[PDB]
RNA sequence: UCAGUAACGGCGAGUGAACAGGGAAGAGCCCAGCGCCGAAUCCCCGCCCCGCGGGGCGCGGGACAUGUGGCGUACGGAAGACCCGCUCCCCGGCGCCGCUCGUGGGGGGCCCAAGUCCUUCUGAUCGAGGCCCAGCCCGUGGACGGUGUGAGGCCGGUAGCGGCCCCCGGCGCGCGCCCGGGUCUUCCCGGAGUCGGGUUGCUUGGGAAUGCAGCCCAAAGCGGGUGGUAAACUCCAUCU
RNA sequence: GCCGUGUCGGCGGCCCGGCGGAUCUUUCCCGCCCCCGGGGUCGGCGGGGGACCGUCCCCCGGACCGGCGACCGGCCGCCGC
RNA sequence: GAAAGCCGCCGUGGCGCAAUGAAGGUGAAGGCCGGCGCGCUCGCCGGCCGAGGUGGGAUCCCGAGGCCUCUCCAGUCCGCCGAGGGGCACCACCGGCCCGUCUCGCCCGCCGCGCCGGGGAGGUGGAGCACGAGCGCACGUGUUAGGACCCGAAAGAUGGU
RNA sequence: UUUAAAUGGGUAAGAAGCCCGGCUCGCUGGCGUGGAGCCGGGGUGGAAUGCGAGUGCCUAGUGGGCCACUUUUGGUAAGC
RNA sequence: GCAGAAGGGCAAAAGCUCGCUUGAUCUUGAUUUUCAGUACGAAUACAGACCGUGAAAGCGGGGCCUCACGAUCCUUCUGA
């Protein structure tokens, strides 16, 4: 939108808002990141530390399929399953455990996190933390692991 | 030139761009030009079913996508064979062939051929005049329709188990632990230096 | 008790049997083919680098005769069927004799 | 979309893919060879079968061709010998009728309603007016010209509106083609100065050489190619 | 007559209800494997119903406001003709 | 009308919800009570809870006491309320926890006893956790790359007369 | 360089303090030590004068300066 | 006199001789100095290890102190 822009509101004023002095040329700095080592150094580092050399190995041809773990921490585990279960599997009889497997809902890998609640749960997953399934087998819960 | 905080940039525009635009102010005007090319051609065959002919069940190929299942290709052509029907008549009955594919393991196998079976079942065709070798009677009364829409028998058809509740048992909440994973990553890499010491054991006679 | 990844990975299944297809089967001797070539190395004659190693292979050396078919033909992998079949056609004329 | 990622780069500036995955579209095949069929093959010339706007299968001449034409065959195998139970076809032209989804396409030619009263003007297409049907037509109030501003003055617009003239795909007699399938048993089974290797240049993200080329050495049959760090061994996969 | 929100009931239309539910059922119904011409649920799998909830549809019954949800009659005090 | 509408067994997918490491990989909860194994700085058990504490912290709550035509009989109230309590956001600190290394150290587990896994306590490195705040769209400002606010060379290169 | 001015610079002028009482400690160690730490309890007026202060964000313009008393350096001296 | 340029410092000494000797060693951080409040360099106190010296408390991680030196990429060597 023209109208609401500075070049209205910029327009009679001679300098046109770049310095009688400095007068805004072309490209006075260099194009791009020209200079990151000589001239423009204190500015490509303090704000971009890091930036300059190797650091790791190579992997050629990395394939992003089998890095591919993506992970629930046990706080959103009963939301996968409908609510009218958790209510359902927590009436005082027995241990009437539910299967709540994460690999039918895009995960691989339960990580650990605190406060899950008292209920035994049955956890179908590929990848367990050590923290995450002391985690279940402290609420009277077991740990089924498939692929 | 580079101020205060911000971001490194490398956008990609040193090559001169100017001549290799494509806009897309036509992807309305294909939409309504490949449309007509079906429509002027789901009538234009037959009754024969639009969307193609009956398509495989197939599993994706990688971790990152091996729980789901896709279309696929054509019957790998054992399960023309299981099914008991020709390979040169397969593709005009209407069903899609695929020549050059393997098959494995029969977990995989029966969910084709079981819809295979079941396709042949759930299909009538048309004679030339009504001697029908190999038709019954008029097909279902002029076949209650003319034609489908996108897949004849739902291709995908995802489907899952229950498990619908269990008891927790002695062993099941005892064992199959972190360290049920640890040291089946701990021996399927030190499976082999450890027969080479294995190998060293026998030449101490 | 399955589990995701080590010896014994992920979902073990059926390994349903099958038939070998028939390119799988594309080099094997087939016998007609192994006389047409066992006629022809007779009339034809032999290559001059290896009527060269095959006087190298008996009395000069025995691993240098390899190593002169070892950048003559390309690799090692090619470069010992050609030195054990010299020695196989050299032992095909001295033990029949 | 993966991706501005892996990777490349005085590791600077910068350049920079692919496999998955989702959709559009979906179509697969032949030949050399290996072996069998008495060259069963093609071209041409001439005559007539007999027909358009022309070519076919007849018949006799001449040439090709045995250094290999035609049939069946192609790596998912194929042939051959069975043996078993099925089944006897398609395709072109010919004349047409019956159609054609915007009802195939083109072309020409036509399709509703005010100039009615008063008024202004150089000139109206202006302003006003029209009984209980609201003056008239509306599937037709897009548009253009008309002496200025028009649903009605005229071309035209709307309409599965009309009448014509030619051309468009798919019924039906005369032709030409014309045993497929499964089971067991024997037999056959593949592209060479090419692949690879060395060295040199160009190039690519390809990094101990991705592609391609020059030059040299030059393959093999349980072979060969690939599996992203050069080499040796072993195992497994996949393709020819 | 009315409509809001919670209490329910008639399960009233569930077996001639709406959508939804990785809630339930191996005495329910098909295509099969396991074991010796059959069967043992002997474990199920591909699939169908019908039971329970979670929310929406009438009855009578309850609350509270008769609220921009409007009319009835009766009253006060306006208004033209 | 190249509009608009809908899809959801069209959510594939982007970005965010999970960080650290070169990489294999690993991946974020303590509190209170009681009972104990030399309660031995090490440690073992059940229970209740549940995001730890310190100092500030708007606001909200309790509030002694006061304040009306006569003194004693009581009501919703109001206004001034001393002090005190709970404490949002945040700011500083102390503790905790996850990952990378380092010093010291003893213990446990068994798809099978090994140059095997798991843990501990201290000190550091991290773009982390400590009840999440992001995505989409539009607008403004600024920076870069594009002829980049307009105008400007001596050149350079290909291909020609 | 013994001495040593004027001007100048630092700090301080309270509750974030002060006092008393009690528990941790692997530090320190004749010694209920020393020192930190924490918990509870006690008392607000602590020089003048003035004023509302704190904290976060993004970023334009600028990066050629000269003159004056005063104290000074080069220079004979200067609008150096 | 303190190796060397000056300034400061030093007397049972930081000097001069003697006797042992390797702390000129391994390791994680904090801070100071020019600073933009970056980096190299230098320096300061510490902490964990192993040691030296001394009878001992101690002192000592180079020179009594203020200078004596140098990134990414690359190469080389060593360490579990
Ligand atoms: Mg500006
Ligand atoms: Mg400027
Ligand atoms: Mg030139």
């Amino acid at each position: 939108p023209s109208r609401l822009r500075k070049t209205r509101k910029l327009r009679g004023h001679v300098s046109h808002g770049h310095g009688r002095i400095g007068k805004h040329r072309k490209h006075p700095g260099g194009r791009g990141n020209a200079g990151g080592l000589h001239h423009h150094r204190i500015n490509f580092d303090k704000y971009h530390p890091g930036y300059f050399g190797k650091v790791g190995m190579k992997h050629y041809h990395l394939k992003r399929n089998q890095s591919f773990c993506p992970t629930v921490n046990l706080d959103k585990l009963w939301t996968l399953v409908s609510e009218q279960t958790r209510v359902n599997a927590a009436k005082n009889k027995t241990g009437a455990a539910p299967i709540i497997d994460v690999v039918r809902s895009g995960y691989y890998k339960v990580l650990g996190k605190g406060k899950l609640p008292k209920q035994p749960v049955i956890v179908k997953a590929k990848f367990f933390s050590r923290r995450a399934e002391e985690k279940i087998k402290s609420v009277g819960g077991a740990c089924v692991l498939v692929a | 030139a580079p101020s205060r905080n911000g971001m490194v940039l490398k956008p990609h525009f040193h090559k001169d761009w100017q001549r290799r635009v494509a806009t897309w102010f036509n992807q309305p005007a294909r939409k309504i030009r490949r449309r007509k090319a079906r429509q002027a051609k789901a009538r234009r065959i037959a009754p024969r079913p639009a969307s193609g002919p009956i398509r495989p069940i197939v599993r994706c190929p990688t971790v990152r996508y091996h729980t789901k299942v896709r279309a696929g290709r054509g019957f790998s052509l054992e399960e023309l064979r299981v099914a008991g029907i020709h390979k040169k008549v397969a593709r005009t009955i209407g069903i899609s062939v695929d020549p050059r594919r393997r098959n494995k393991s029969t977990e995989s196998l029966q969910a084709n051929v079981q819809r295979l079976k079941e396709y042949r079942s759930k299909l009538i065709l048309f004679p030339r005049k009504p001697s029908a070798p190999k038709k019954g009677d008029s097909s279902a009364e002029e076949l209650k329709l003319a034609t489908q829409l996108t897949g004849p028998v739902m291709p995908v058809r995802n489907v899952y188990k229950k498990e619908k509740a269990r008891v927790i048992t002695e062993e099941e909440k005892n064992f199959k632990a972190f360290a049920s994973l640890r040291m089946a990553r701990a021996n399927a890499r030190l499976f082999g230096i450890r027969a080479k010491r294995a190998k060293e054991a026998a030449e101490q006679d | 008790y399955p589990m995701a990844v080590g010896l014994n990975k992920g979902h073990k299944v059926t390994k349903n049997v099958s038939k070998p297809r028939h390119s799988r089967r594309r080099g094997r001797l087939t016998k007609h083919t192994k006389f047409v070539r066992d006629m022809i190395r007779e009339v034809c004659g032999f290559a001059p680098y290896e009527r060269r190693a095959m006087e190298l292979l008996k009395v000069s050396k025995d691993k240098r005769a390899l190593k002169f078919i070892k950048k003559r033909v390309g690799t090692h992998i090619r470069a010992k069927r050609k030195r054990e079949e010299l020695s196989n056609v050299l032992a095909a004329m001295r033990k029949a004799a």
